[PDB]
């Protein structure tokens, strides 16, 4: 019942201001406090600040002078606004509920949101089937040339999950991302069970269903 | 600002064995009056929000299996997953919740030592569509292997290539503590028209010696 | 308005009474507002759940014996330490009608 949803702009121009919002639900934001944590991609967690149920806001020393937390007890809404967003502000931002009244361990967390401070646009992915080209055969898509991250590859409408590997995207010399997703499956299955990678790139509102097919 | 220094940075243990992830604080996290030590261990498994494990150094949280028996006091604390069943392959962060600004430590990534496993090498040739687009990306897939260490070579037309490749290793499956890698060779369509045979030579500890998977432009 | 003596003085080893009387108060909070390092919450007398002292004061902070409520947000900082010395601030967040705050000093 204690659910935190974090939604905000994903791609932010350098020198701008991020403005994610955390719609808490099921717990009274009047009593409990929510803090914001960020985790720079592939790095340690960082604390941004806590907005205690009485509206007292505590900010980390480092990101202070550039952050603002506030809430609306009425709409169960908490919000982050970070100024001068610059290279280093890229990360997955998180809002978590403090465990108890004046307790500093964050019991319930939010799923996250990758804010990407960057100068590029939201180009969409180009799904190029990596044919099974036939034990365990392998078929996969090559989401390519997309920005920014992340892209959600899924197979056969979320049903096919066993043997799936979606790899971390890499940043190409072009400044665009490229990701592969593959799902080794029975040899005979290639013939019947259809496989259709479902690719979503939210920043560009791109949704692609591509059918990877033998030969 | 209490500085929390976890140690070691990375840890490898077999399935049954104990794991210990010490953590240190520039300041004691002890209230003599209360005889409580306030340090919380989290568990940021791959691609998920951190999950508290143990508050008050020892007091776990409903649901956390007993294997995660946290302990320690003062500035020296310790998490102990008694038997590191595979799913417990996440990064564990120690947080001081003694005062603000809350501070987490680096995180000790834990891992699992299964024995060696040889990779599955599949070579996927450039599809017609990407060829029409003017780009050809050749991908090489190593389906399951341990240890993480692996090397793929991209020999284009019996000619070794380099600097036109990027590798990606998926994290250690919680099913069987095995990794999977994929390497990409990107050429102009023209280059794909300058050569016929493309090959992926990989040498893994498990593989007695290099296996080379290959195709032709035709 | 919140009623608080501007200055509070406690000799070592005494239960300094931090006063905060409002003229119903939904919750009172006390904090040590001094500096960047000295910016710590001290206790939260929430009317519906009680007192919830912070991790560094769980023992030296307790509210006056019953029945002092309503509208008494007093909290006593006993066995005061020379360091305890510092400006604090109550926030009496009166509901169904709004919010407030008052400073104070403790000079051990």
């Amino acid at each position: 019942e204690v659910q935190l949803q974090e939604s905000g702009p994903g791609l932010v121009k350098p020198s701008e201001t991020l403005s994610l919002t955390c719609t808490v639900s099921g717990f009274s934001l009047i009593d409990y406090g929510v803090s914001w944590i960020r985790q720079p991609p592939g790095k340690g967690l960082e604390w941004i600040g806590v907005i205690w149920g009485g509206g007292k806001i505590y900010y980390n020393s480092v990101l202070k002078s550039r952050v603002t937390i506030s809430k609306d007890n009425s709409k169960s809404q908490v919000s982050l606004k970070l100024s001068s967003v610059t290279a280093a502000d890229t990360a997955v931002y998180y809002c978590a509920k403090q465990g108890g009244l004046l307790f500093y361990a964050m019991d319930y967390w939010g799923q996250g949101t990758l804010v990407t401070v960057s100068s590029a646009s939201t180009k969409g992915p180009s799904v190029f089937p990596l044919a099974p080209s036939s034990g365990t055969a392998a078929l996969g898509c090559l989401v390519k040339d997309y920005f920014p991250e992340p892209v959600t590859v899924s197979w056969n409408s979320g049903a096919l999950t066993s043997g799936v590997h979606t790899f971390p995207a890499v940043l190409q010399s072009s400044g665009l991302y490229s990701l592969s997703s593959v799902v080794t499956v029975p040899s005979s299955s290639l013939g019947t069970q259809t496989y259709i990678c479902n690719v979503n790139h939210k920043p560009s509102n791109t949704k692609v269903d591509k059918r990877v097919e033998p030969k | 600002d209490i500085v929390m220094t976890q140690s070691p940075d990375s840890l490898a243990v077999s399935l049954g064995e104990r794991a210990t992830i010490n953590c240190k604080s520039s300041q004691s996290l002890l209230n003599t009056y209360s005889q409580k030590n306030y340090l919380a261990w989290y568990q940021q498994k791959p691609g998920q929000p951190p999950k508290l494990l143990i508050y008050f150094a020892s007091t776990r949280e409903s649901g956390v299996p007993d294997r995660f028996s946290g302990s320690g006091s003062g500035t020296d604390f310790t998490l102990t997953i008694s038997s590191l069943q595979a799913e417990d392959v996440a990064v564990y962060y120690c947080q001081q919740h003694y005062n603000t600004p809350f501070t987490f430590g680096g995180g000790t990534k834990v891992e699992i030592k299964r024995t060696v496993a040889a990779p599955s090498v599949f070579i996927f040739p450039p599809s017609d569509e990407q060829l029409k687009s003017g780009t050809a990306s050749v991908v090489c897939l190593l389906n399951n292997f341990y240890p993480r260490e692996a090397k793929v070579q991209w020999k284009v037309d019996n000619a070794l290539q380099s600097g036109n490749s990027q590798e990606s290793v998926t994290e250690q499956d919680s099913k069987d503590s095995t990794y999977s890698l994929s390497s990409t060779l990107t050429l102009s369509k023209a280059d794909y028209e300058k050569h016929k045979v493309y090959a992926c030579e990989v040498t893994h500890q498990g593989l007695s010696s290099p296996v080379t998977k290959s195709f032709n432009r035709g | 308005e919140l009623e608080t003596s501007d200055v509070v003085t406690v000799v070592l080893g005494q239960d300094a009474k931090l006063p905060c009387f409002y003229r119903q108060v939904g919750q009172v909070a006390w904090a040590r507002v001094d500096a960047g390092e000295g910016a710590q919450e001290l206790a939260l007398l929430h009317s519906k759940y009680g007192l919830h002292v912070s991790p560094a004061y769980e023992g030296r902070v307790e509210q006056p014996p019953p029945p002092r409520n309503p509208l008494d947000g007093s909290v006593l900082l006993r066995n005061a330490v020379q360091a305890d010395e510092g400006e604090y601030e109550c926030r009496v967040s009166t509901f169904p009608a709004g919010s407030f705050q008052a400073r104070l000093r403790l000079r051990v």
